[PDB]
């Protein structure tokens, strides 16, 4: 045997949005992240909660330093900005699609920065705001980000779905398309 | 529930200013990002461990701390100041170097209780999927979904003869919720005299899952 694994402590602070983030990653998946504002630990899977604990204050403290560092970086680079990098959007079902059998739709947003976006699900061209959830900004090997948006749904021939992603590095919103296929 | 440790973030110092280095914007909304990844690399559990901290500013990685080196190393000039500021702090260096134990190893131990041992069995199902004119290459689809960890072998066998060509896959696909899925298709023209088998091997299983068609 031999256990090769990688744990990452990803964190950042962004301006002007003023958004911060602190999360841990295991072999590519999120273990948990902290709700900076509500100052609390959110586990990716509920079960993880009874096997450990993390002091959310720890994250806030860090984000403080991070926030500050950003200013030195801006003062050191004479506030020179960079381009924005638009995401690749992909939509696939979490499991094999069987009619009338409840499945999930995954909108995969990847290779992008800054770490911000506006995502919207469309069930027959109608925005969906129920049965949806999203992950926070996830680390990649390089310097970019990836994310996940989920949409609970019931497979039916009469239906078609769309995942709309907007990012500053895009002219017009990207609207990927998923429609039941047998 | 045992507490998970983390790497305390170090403060950078103002002062210097680098000639306008990397340009960018061309109209795009000006953004400024301070981003840092502290990576714990386990080459074999806590046996071999390498801590790797990487600092980024916007789109460029500029500062680094490879525990094998024990010091901060600039990747681009943007981060040298910090390299110099922190490496001259004998105090700080010790604190960092030790985090490979007080944090990496510390946390792994915990994580070895529910993450490392995690096991979700795959679900295998074969099936054809294309219009019926057959004006393509009747793609035989072998779907192995809802499994964890990623490590998995999905082989195709045409009449006991492993198809080592014409195998079109999506590769491993991460679902974001601690589960994977994959599609290993096989281009071929079906015949009631040939038997294509899809073998699936993976840590959760005990015996390769064999499905026929
Ligand atoms: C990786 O480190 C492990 C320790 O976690 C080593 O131990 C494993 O293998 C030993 C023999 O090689 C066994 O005696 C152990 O039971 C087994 N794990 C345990 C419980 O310690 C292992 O040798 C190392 N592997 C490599 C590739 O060096
Ligand atoms: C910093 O950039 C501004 C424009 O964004 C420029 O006018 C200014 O001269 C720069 N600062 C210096 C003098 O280095
Ligand atoms: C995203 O939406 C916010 C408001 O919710 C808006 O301020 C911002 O301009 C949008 N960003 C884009 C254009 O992607």
């Amino acid at each position: 045997i031999k256990e090769e694994h990688t744990i990452i402590q990803a964190e950042f602070y962004l301006l002007p949005d003023k958004r911060g983030e602190f999360m841990f990653d295991f072999d590519g998946d999120e273990i948990f992240h902290v709700d900076i504002e509500k100052s609390e630990t959110i586990w990716r899977l509920e079960e993880f909660a009874k096997f450990a604990s993390f002091e959310a204050q720890g994250a806030l403290a860090n984000i403080a330093v991070d926030k500050a560092n950003l200013d030195v970086m801006k003062e050191r680079s004479n506030n020179t900005p960079d381009a924005n990098v638009a995401p690749e959007v992909t939509v696939l079902s979490r499991s094999p699609v069987n009619l009338g059998e409840p499945n999930i739709l995954i909108c995969f947003i990847d290779k992008f920065s800054p770490p911000v976006v506006n995502v919207t699900w469309l069930r027959n061209g109608r925005p969906v705001t129920e049965g949806v959830s999203e992950t926070v900004f996830l680390p990649r090997d390089d310097h970019l980000f990836r994310k996940f948006h989920y949409l609970t749904f019931l497979p039916s021939t009469d239906d078609f779905y769309d995942c709309e992603v907007d990012h500053w590095g895009l002219e017009e919103p990207l609207r990927k398309h998923w429609e039941f296929e047998e | 529930a045992d507490l998970i440790a983390y790497l305390k973030q170090a403060t950078k110092g103002g002062g210097g200013s680098l000639v306008p280095r990397g340009s960018g914007g061309g109209g795009s909304r000006p953004w400024f990002l301070e981003y840092c990844k502290s990576e714990c690399h386990f080459y074999n559990g806590t046996q071999r461990v390498r801590l790797l901290v990487r600092y980024f500013y916007n789109l460029e990685e500029n500062l680094r701390f490879d525990s094998d080196v024990g010091e901060f190393r600039a990747v681009t000039e943007l981060g040298r100041p910090d390299a110099e500021n922190w490496n001259s702090q004998p105090e700080f260096l010790e604190q960092k170097r030790a985090e490979v134990d007080t944090v990496c190893r510390h946390n792994y131990e915990i994580f070895d209780n529910f993450l490392v041992p995690r096991r979700v069995e795959p679900t295998v199902t074969v099936y054809p999927t294309k219009t019926q004119p057959l004006e393509h290459h009747n793609l035989l689809v072998c779907s192995v979904s809802d499994f964890y960890p990623g490590n998995i072998e999905v082989r195709w066998f045409r009449n006991g003869k492993e198809e080592k060509t014409g195998i079109v896959s999506t590769g491993l696909v991460r679902n974001g919720d601690w589960t994977f899925q994959t599609l290993v298709m096989l281009e071929t023209v079906p015949q009631s005299g040939e038997v294509y088998t899809c073998q699936v091997e993976h840590p959760s299983l005990t015996d390769p899952v064999t499905v026929e068609w």
